[PDB]
């Protein structure tokens, strides 16, 4: 789903990975480690800051 | 099957068979023996 996210001066650093599409490729699918845990990331997310 | 199939395969045909039949869907095969069966097993359970 579409995101929008305000007040980007309080950046939170968990975005690290989203923002650098640091993907792994397994099985089809596409996980990010999302802190500690992986979320199959859907081809149609967009974040906007 | 409702209960998850447990397949006596001397022959090896089977599990070949298997294999034919859900490629298209990925599947994986391990041992219980193995080590790695602990997290196939977890990302089964996510991820199909």
């Amino acid at each position: 789903n579409p995101l929008l996210v305000q007040d980007v001066e309080s950046y939170d650093p968990v975005l690290n990975p989203v923002l650098n599409r640091e993907v792994r490729r397994t099985g089809g699918r596409v996980l990010i480690t999302l802190g500690d845990q992986d979320i199959d990331l859907s081809p149609s997310f967009v974040i906007f800051l | 099957f409702n209960r998850y199939p447990l397949i006596i395969d001397p022959s090896g045909q089977a599990t070949e068979f298997i294999m034919n039949e859900y490629k298209d869907r990925k599947i994986t095969r391990t041992s219980f023996l193995d080590d790695a069966f602990r997290k196939n097993l977890e990302s089964a359970l996510r991820f199909g």
